[PDB]
């Protein structure tokens, strides 16, 4: 393809990811980092700082899901469930718009997003992390890095892997440009288990490769093989997505009250 | 030579096959041993190759002259990827199965049977046929392995970012190797790294099935194979 | 299998 | 790790 045909895809790709996340790593950072004024968000960090927290089910408006009643592990357990159940709905509009997307058999559009959904999920994750600890509610809140690693047995363990991701992909210093072509990347691999036609997703993620690569070279003129980095961290995601299945199995044994939500039961029921 | 020179990578690959002679010694007159089981007949390959492997990376450029300890390190994490890797690109020659270094050809049925069907259909789907379809060849394959064998991930490592710049020399000759080889296609190199997900993914599984053919015994397996799977 | 809530999604999309 | 450490040693 020409460069001004992977320029307008990354452009495309740019406007329809802006309307389909409403929170992106830009107004992430501004938060992060403090240059935003309306409002710091509290920061959760232990027991004590928590119970002042309300922030997560009470003074505001009860959406956060679980408020103490069966521990906090519980709580955030099904925290992040709903904020996963957001971004699914979030990622398969955005997939949509993905030039080609909607023209696949519709059983491997299926498959696509089964299998791509939480890849991108903590590819999007990381832009709400810094080293001490991650972004929760929007924005509203912080939970810091060692509070998640105290929470009770295996429940503790959940988050580090994800930090330790973030980090190193945070290093990388990606935009929201970038990312949209990344994200788009990941949704049309030509490698998950059960798809039909294989040549198409193939075929559609080249031209997404290509406008990563020139996008990234425009983007980041000094930063050395950065594309390969990139790519790299799309195995590092499979490591993260199948030790996380994992450990929900163990929850899953030593918790007779484990439930989860449908929609995350049907992507993960038989997955990698 | 340039850092990560290419033939080099080739010679380390080339040096430790198979590549005739080895495809007999249970395939077509005799074969030692005699086990009833296609698990049992590969967890000898993968026991057998793991000397070979260790020679492998001894001809990396720049893998011996990282600590001693470190050199551990980079093996005990990489074994299984590093492993499956070479035989997933050596049963490229054959169809619907898998062919080990012992010379024994491993069919799709019998895997099925044996009860591991499906982590051998993800095998021959996901790694063979790909690996086939774009028809990788040896330098790529040696520079993929090379890729995994420098993970500035694995615990322990004195200093990783040392590793993490191995790796990174890595990227730079393949893929300028690729624009030299494979001029005709721009989008070689990408593919080359995006079967690495797969590759995770795949020895991710294996490994959690070798830790059940040993939480249960029942006839062992092999020396090395065994020490490999005392955990990282 | 069947994947009845992501075929929805994919059909139309999510309530307000 | 007796194996692994003695084979990379020589
Ligand atoms: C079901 C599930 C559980 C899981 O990951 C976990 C279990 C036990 C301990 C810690 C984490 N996780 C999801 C994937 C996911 C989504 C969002 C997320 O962080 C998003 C940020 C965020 N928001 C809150 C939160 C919000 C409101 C109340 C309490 C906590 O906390 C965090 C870390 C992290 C991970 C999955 O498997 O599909
Ligand atoms: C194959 C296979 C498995 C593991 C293989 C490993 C860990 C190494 C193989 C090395 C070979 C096959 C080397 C060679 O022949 O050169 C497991 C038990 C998960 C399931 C059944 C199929």
């Amino acid at each position: 393809p020409e460069s001004a045909d992977l320029r307008a895809l990354a452009k495309h790709l740019y406007d329809s990811y802006i309307k389909s996340f409403p929170l992106t790593k830009a107004k992430a950072r501004a938060i992060l980092t403090g240059k935003t004024t309306d409002k710091s968000p509290f920061v959760i960090y232990d027991m004590n700082s928590l119970m002042m927290g309300e922030d997560k089910i009470k003074f505001k408006h009860i959406t956060p899901l679980q408020e103490q009643s069966k521990e906090v592990a519980i709580r955030i357990f099904q925290g992040c469930q709903f904020r996963s159940v957001e971004a699914v709905q979030e990622i398969t509009e955005y997939a949509k718009s993905i030039p080609g997307f909607v023209n696949l058999d519709l059983n491997d559009q299926v498959t696509l997003l089964k299998y791509g959904v939480h890849e991108i999920i903590y590819t999007m994750l990381a832009s709400l992390m810094n080293k001490d600890g991650v972004l929760i509610s929007e924005g509203q809140g912080f939970m810091t890095r060692e509070f998640l690693k105290s929470l009770r047995k295996p429940f503790g363990d959940f988050m580090e892997p994800k930090f330790e991701f973030a980090v190193k992909f945070n290093a990388l210093e990606l935009d929201d440009s970038d990312l949209a072509i990344f994200i788009a990347v990941i949704i049309l691999s030509g490698d998950r288990p059960g798809l039909l036609n294989v040549k198409p997703i193939e075929d559609i993620q080249d031209n997404l490769l290509q406008a990563l690569e020139l996008q990234l070279k425009l983007n980041h003129p000094e930063s050395s093989q950065l594309f390969a980095k990139l790519l790299q961290k799309m195995t590092d995601l499979r490591q993260i997505v199948t030790e996380h299945v994992q450990l929900l199995q163990v929850i899953k044994k030593t918790e007779t009250d484990m439930s989860l939500h449908p929609l995350l039961q049907e992507i993960y029921k038989d997955l990698y | 030579n340039e850092d990560m020179p290419v033939e080099r990578i080739l010679e380390a690959e080339l040096a430790v096959e198979p590549k005739t002679e080895t495809y007999v010694e249970a395939n077509m007159g005799l074969n030692p041993s005699s086990p009833n089981d296609p698990v049992t007949n590969i967890c000898q390959a993968a026991d057998k190759q793991l000397f070979t492997l260790v020679e492998w990376a001894k001809r990396i450029p720049h893998f011996s002259e990282l600590p001693l300890d470190d050199q551990v390190i980079l093996l005990r994490a990489g074994w299984n990827e590093l492993l499956i890797a070479s035989f997933s690109h050596r049963s490229i020659a054959v169809k619907d199965g898998i062919l080990l270094a012992t010379g024994l050809h491993v069919h799709r049925n019998s895997a099925h049977s044996a009860g591991v069907g499906a982590i051998f259909d993800r095998v021959l789907t996901e790694l063979v046929s790909k690996m086939r379809d774009m028809q990788m060849d040896k330098t790529e394959l040696g520079c993929l392995r090379a890729i995994v064998l420098f993970n500035p991930d694995s615990k322990g490592l004195s200093n990783p970012a040392e590793v993490e710049a191995l790796r990174e020399k890595v990227y730079a000759s393949l893929e300028a190797y690729c624009k030299h080889k494979y001029p005709e296609q721009p989008g070689r190199f990408a593919k080359l790294l995006l079967r690495l997900p797969a590759l995770r993914s795949i020895g991710l599984k294996c490994l959690e099935h070798l830790f059940f053919f040993k939480l249960i015994g029942d006839t062992p397996i092999d020396t090395f194979l065994m020490e490999m799977l005392e955990a990282p | 299998e069947r994947h009845k809530i992501l075929h929805r999604l994919l059909q139309e999309g999510s309530p307000s």
